[PDB]
């Protein structure tokens, strides 16, 4: 029953944001940070009420908490939300980056601030009522109304080095992409309902009454191919990946856009809660191609990153192979996999959410963001080189690091499953450790190439540093003691791997 | 079969607005004031739109051999009527400027009206041609209002030229069916039949010639942005709204009333002249710097969705409401946008940065904006969503795919549009505020329409015709 | 050699073809009044002969 | 005891003739005139179809036919002497200015 309040009040907080605005400038910043701060607390009280540690496994479904409302009762069309241990950790995993999002945006004293947080909510809303809504119509509209403030935001409040017609070009290929990728979702789902319809004879857009529609092989692989294509750009999965670094060179370069928009992926979570327990036999003959464009996109995407001379494009293709590492994971029909592929999506979270930060801040130091133009900035400033350090030692795999933990999970269940894809992936790692090296080499170690990186630069304040280091200790936390986010998506995970295996 | 005061009581918008025109011309003719005849036009207009209840509470009835009303004709004529009450209201600041008489229009516009009430109710071939005429004339009065311009004149002319043509073949085609079947009514298309004959798919491919001119369809769809530019902007907002609400409630009552659409031939040249209209007409606007033909090849892209909606009616029976609500949200997304045109176009004299001045007017223009690109938490969303499972429940999949890329590409315009309205550039009387309410009344229907579709989807059910 | 992005310009493809037609496609709005009146009549001989074939 | 055919043949043979004057002719008048062959011509085959049936149908259509081209007829009148005022000349080719 917390549900619908869960995805309500990022709304009701932006729309006082834009209303509180003429109360004065620095007024919707508090607003925006009460409201997340009340969003991350009724997610931590539903950790803490729903009781993931000691959940037993009683199959496809199992919600912790649901909720019902009729929305279109023409298409038997509900509002429509659920939660379980995935869910639950997506959704703190949003109200935590939502939070740093607008720590990140704290020094901002423009005119029209108070849109800026109407946005920013509207995205944090839409990403949470995708996590949490399980009806197929209301996942599809939280899906394609979290992408209108994104455009806007990339569009208007991006990167001001730029002009603007690329910032409108980076925008409207991301708004193309995903919103294309939403319709043919959409006809996959809209195909789905009407097969269970010709089945049965009633009008659900449910997702446990859509588990129950007997399809025959061809029609239940074009509906997997629809799915997989939503959940393949929005990953991204190559070649459908030209919108990610796009979108994120050409983002606001305060970086509250990259963490609250792009950062969580739902395409991970949509695979694990739609597309394998929905169409499990077209999945289990999908997962080769599947798992060999996963093994593409974790090579590609590090030639790419070593061969970027911008940071923030490097760091979009870091998601990139991380997130080909989690799509290997997804496609093998194992519990340890299924466990380090979440573990690798918090992880991976929380690496690029402190990477995209030092990033911003190293650009707002530096006026520039050229790897070619800076060198030498170890000894320039005070806490931003070690602290990039960290997490560039954090995303290339390091044990201490979450990052360790679900990627050497992901390859476990997977060479219990796979060995050859295993073996390419873990060379995959390897380059992955390649492109971090020449990262922090090409950024902070050496001489300076330039004369803006040849003079003391001004330390970090104490906000962004205690936002910096909380980022650091989750991750510690995480490498070192991962057992209750193990623990906490147990239950779920078991179901899907359960639905998964038991079917084929 | 003779008239009974029922069946007058079922014609009750057909009266009022030729009572109300015949009103306006005795008022006009007795002295030339503005305000009196626009006041009178509203009345009348708005009479029919309360008479619609009145029409209702009687029930559906063959009120001709010609004429049928049920709630599909309450609801187009509802529908002609919303956009007839905003082309008055748009026009009248537009009209404030002009030097030439301003009593004219609101004539027109009442006659246009009727027709498309005519069309609304339309059960017979005659009363088919009739209602085309009697839109496309006032249309030929509206479009070269502003004669000393020239870009009118031209759009009067090319527009004046190519629909007598339109005319001329789809009264050829009436001919040629009529000498194939032998009645006129749209009950009684191949009762004798065996269903495809050559002299009736010529006839019926004739009408499909008209009448796609008249809603702007590949390949006769070379006309719209000319016209839709030249004209006046309440002109545009009343042909892209009310002219083509009628004119496809008609098509749609055709092609669900006689028994040729069942067959095949017609279907799949349908098929292809869809699939043409929205690739074509998404195409062509990707360069458009003017806004008006950028909406003439948005209205040629809807009205292909409108087909492909409109194919699937012998298949499913979802098909009707889904035509409804589109044109419903179609009907709010228009009148925002062309009102919003018409606002910086009045008042009449001989789009980028726009918030910086006017910020609600760019509100509405980019919520508008969105809906026409089938964005959700917007009407037209609720619509391309309705064609769309049409298309899916009767399997037609090379229609579904073109409507998904021509979404891509009207995405890539409109939200081009868009952030335009945002970017840097280098009134004072009710009349004018009483259209920016008007938009901002659609603006929020649009939204709250897209949040929450459930009554439109009610409304929309409720005005069904006999099956 | 992979630095330009190939996969990027391989699915930029269909929005250089969506360009070109569209620019080809508008060069049949000319704006002559003869030409329309005889592309509906182009028009009408197209579907009279589609309809004639099935 | 006449056919038909022959009938709808000639109300098709005069309508592609005005179709023909509509398209290859360049004075607006001459575009008048086709359109009023056209229809004529509709109006013929409406008036051959009714007479094959026995029906004053095809007259009552013949004479819808026949008020439409006379208002059209006056409206496009109207707009031609428009034209020739403000142009000068019933070149219609060079209504052109409105393109891409
Ligand atoms: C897995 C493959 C099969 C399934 C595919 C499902 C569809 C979803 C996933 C694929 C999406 C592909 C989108 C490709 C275009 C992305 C946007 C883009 O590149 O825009 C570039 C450009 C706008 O940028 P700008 O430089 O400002 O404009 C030039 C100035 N005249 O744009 C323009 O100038 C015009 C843009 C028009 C709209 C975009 C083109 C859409 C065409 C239909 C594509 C449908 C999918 C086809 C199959 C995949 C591709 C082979
Ligand atoms: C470019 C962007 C847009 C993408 C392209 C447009 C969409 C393309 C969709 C292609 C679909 C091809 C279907 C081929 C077979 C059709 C005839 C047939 O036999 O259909 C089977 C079935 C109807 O027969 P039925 O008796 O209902 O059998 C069901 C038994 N349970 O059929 C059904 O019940 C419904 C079958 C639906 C199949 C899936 C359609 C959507 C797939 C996802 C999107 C396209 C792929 C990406
Ligand atoms: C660089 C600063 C840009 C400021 C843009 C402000 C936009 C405000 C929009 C207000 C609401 C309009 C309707 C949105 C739907
Ligand atoms: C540019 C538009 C592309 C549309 C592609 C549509 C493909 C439809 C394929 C249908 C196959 C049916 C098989 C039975």
């Amino acid at each position: 029953m917390l549900l619908p309040w869960l995805i309500l009040i990022p709304f009701i907080g932006g729309f006082l944001c834009w209303q509180t605005e003429r109360f004065g400038v620095k007024v919707p910043r508090w607003i925006a940070l009460i409201t997340m701060g009340l969003t991350l607390a009724l997610s931590l009280q539903l950790w803490l009420q729903g009781g993931y540690s000691l959940t037993q496994s009683a199959g496809i479904p199992q919600w912790q908490s649901e909720f019902d409302m009729p929305w279109i009762p023409r298409f038997g069309i509900s509002i429509h939300l659920a939660i379980d241990g995935l869910s639950l950790l997506m959704v703190v995993l949003t109200g935590l980056l939502g939070v740093l999002a607008v720590l990140c945006s704290w020094k901002e004293i423009e005119k029209y601030q108070g849109f800026f947080h109407l946005n920013l909510m509207w995205i944090l809303g839409g990403v949470i009522g995708v996590f949490l809504a399980i009806d197929m119509f209301l996942f599809f509209f939280f899906w394609e109304m979290m992408l209108v403030p994104m455009y806007f935001l990339i569009a208007l409040w991006g990167h001001k080095a730029s002009d603007g017609k690329t910032r409108i070009t980076a925008a409207t290929k991301f708004f193309i992409y995903t919103q294309a990728s939403g319709l043919v979702m959409l006809i996959a789902i809209l195909a789905l309902v009407f097969v269970h319809y010709n089945a049965t004879g009633v009008w659900t857009f449910n997702y446990e009454e859509l588990l129950n529609t007997p399809m025959s092989s061809g029609v239940e692989y074009l509906l997997m191919l629809g799915f997989f294509i939503a959940f393949a750009v929005k990953m991204p999965v190559v070649p459908l990946h030209g919108w990610l670094p796009d979108a994120h060179s050409q983002a606001p370069t305060a970086g509250s856009v990259d963490l609250a928009g792009i950062l969580l992926k739902t395409a991970a979570y949509g695979l694990l809660r739609f597309s394998l327990p929905l169409f499990p036999n077209a999945s289990a003959e999908f997962a080769p191609i599947a798992m060999w464009l996963g093994v593409i996109g974790i090579f590609y995407g590090a030639w790419m990153a070593f061969a970027q001379t911008d940071i923030k494009r490097l760091i979009a293709y870091t998601s990139v192979s991380h997130m080909g590492f989690v799509l290997i994971a997804i496609y093998t029909g194992s519990q340890l996999a299924y466990q380090g592929a979440v573990i690798q999506m918090i992880a991976h979270g929380l690496s690029a959410a402190g990477l995209f930060i030092l990033c911003g801040q190293l650009y707002e130091r530096i006026h520039t963001r050229d790897m070619r133009m800076m060198g030498g900035l170890w000894s320039k400033m005070k806490w931003l080189p070690a602290l990039s350090l960290f997490f560039a030692v954090a995303t290339l795999g390091m044990p201490g690091t979450g990052n360790f933990v679900g990627e050497f999970m992901i390859l476990f269940g997977s060479f219990q499953v796979v060995p050859v894809i295993t073996v390419i992936s873990t060379f995959g790692l390897v380059f992955a450790s390649v492109y971090s090296l020449a990262m922090l080499h090409r950024a902070y170690f050496g001489k300076a190439k330039s004369q803006i990186a040849s003079q003391e630069l001004p330390g970090m304040s104490l906000r962004e540093l205690f936002m910096i280091l909380l980022l650091v200790v989750l991750l510690v936390l995480l490498g070192f003691y991962p057992q209750p986010i193990l623990d906490t998506s147990h239950s779920a995970i078991g179901n899907i791997q359960q639905w998964f295996v038991n079917s084929v | 079969m003779t008239i009974t005061p029922q069946n007058l009581i079922a014609l009750l918008p057909l009266l009022i607005v030729g009572l109300t025109v015949v009103v306006v011309m005795l008022s006009i003719a007795w002295r030339r004031n503005h305000f009196l005849n626009a006041t009178l036009s509203v009345i009348g207009l708005n009479a029919a739109l309360v008479s619609l209840w009145f029409v209702g509470q009687a029930g559906a009835m063959d009120v001709t051999p010609l004429m049928r009303v049920d709630g599909f004709a309450m609801l187009y004529t509802g529908l002609v009527l919303l956009a007839s009450l905003a082309t008055c209201t748009f026009a009248y600041p537009w009209l404030e400027g002009y030097n030439d008489n301003k009593d004219e229009f609101y004539l027109l516009v009442l006659i246009a009206a009727l027709g498309g009430i005519l069309l609304a109710n339309a059960n017979h071939l005659a009363s088919l041609f009739l209602g085309i005429e009697l839109i496309s004339l006032p249309l030929f009065g509206l479009v070269g209002y502003a004669f000393r311009q020239k870009r009118s004149l031209e759009a009067s002319i090319k527009y004046t030229i190519l629909s007598a043509a339109a005319s001329s073949f789809l009264l050829f085609g009436m001919a040629l069916v009529y000498a194939q079947s032998g009645d006129l009514s749209f009950v009684a298309l191949g009762k004798n039949l065996m269903l495809n004959e050559p002299l009736l798919l010529a006839g019926f491919g004739l009408m499909i010639v008209g009448l796609g001119f008249k809603l702007s369809l590949v390949p006769f769809h070379l006309w719209t942005p000319d016209v839709y530019q030249g004209a006046p902007a309440p002109v545009s907002t009343f042909l892209a709204t009310a002219s083509k609400i009628a004119i496809f409630g008609v098509v749609m009552r055709l092609f669900l009333y006689a028994p040729v659409g069942d067959s095949e031939a017609i279907r799949v040249v349908l098929a292809i002249i869809a699939f043409a209209s929205i690739i074509f007409g998404n195409l062509m606007a990707l360069s458009q710097t003017n806004i008006k033909r950028l909406l003439g090849y948005s209205s040629i892209s809807h009205l292909g969705y409108l087909l492909v909606a409109l194919i699937a009616l012998q298949t499913g029976e979802m098909s009707m409401e889904a035509v409804g609500v589109y044109l419903a949200g179609y009907l709010f997304s228009s009148l925002g946008a062309f009102g919003v045109v018409s606002l910086m176009s009045s008042p009449y004299r001989g789009y980028r940065g726009l918030f910086w001045h006017r910020p609600i007017l760019a509100a509405v223009m980019t919520v508008m904006m969105l809906s026409l690109a089938g964005i959700p938490m917007t009407l037209g969303f609720i619509g391309k969503f309705y064609v769309l499972a049409v298309g899916v429940q009767a399997h037609l999949w090379w229609l579904v795919g073109a409507v998904v890329v021509g979404s891509a590409i009207g995405l890539y315009y409109y939200l081009r549009v868009a952030v335009s309205l945002y970017l840097h550039a280098p009134p004072s009387n009710w009349q004018y505020s009483a259209g920016g309410i008007v938009v901002l009344i659609s603006a929020l229907l649009v939204l709250v329409l897209g949040v929450w579709p459930q009554p439109l989807i009610s409304i929309v059910r409720l005005a069904m015709p006999l099956m | 050699l992979l630095k330009r992005d190939p996969l990027n310009s391989m699915m930029n493809i269909p929005a250089v073809l969506s360009r070109f037609a569209g620019k080809g496609l508008l060069l049949s709005e000319n704006g002559y009044l003869r030409w329309y009146v005889a592309s509906m009549s182009i028009g009408a001989v197209v579907v009279l002969a589609l309809l004639m074939v099935l | 005891m006449i056919p038909l055919q022959h009938g709808l043949i000639l109300a098709a043979i005069l309508f592609v003739l005005g179709l023909t004057g509509l398209v290859i002719r360049r004075n607006l008048l001459f575009m008048l005139i086709g359109l009023e062959i056209m229809i004529n011509a509709s109006a013929l085959a409406f008036v051959v179809a009714g007479s094959y049936w026995g029906q004053t149908d095809g007259q009552v259509m013949y004479i819808l036919a026949i008020s439409l081209a006379a208002a059209e007829a006056s409206i496009g009148l109207a707009l031609l002497l428009q034209l020739h005022r403000r142009r000068q000349n019933l070149n219609i080719d060079s209504v052109s200015e409105m393109r891409g």
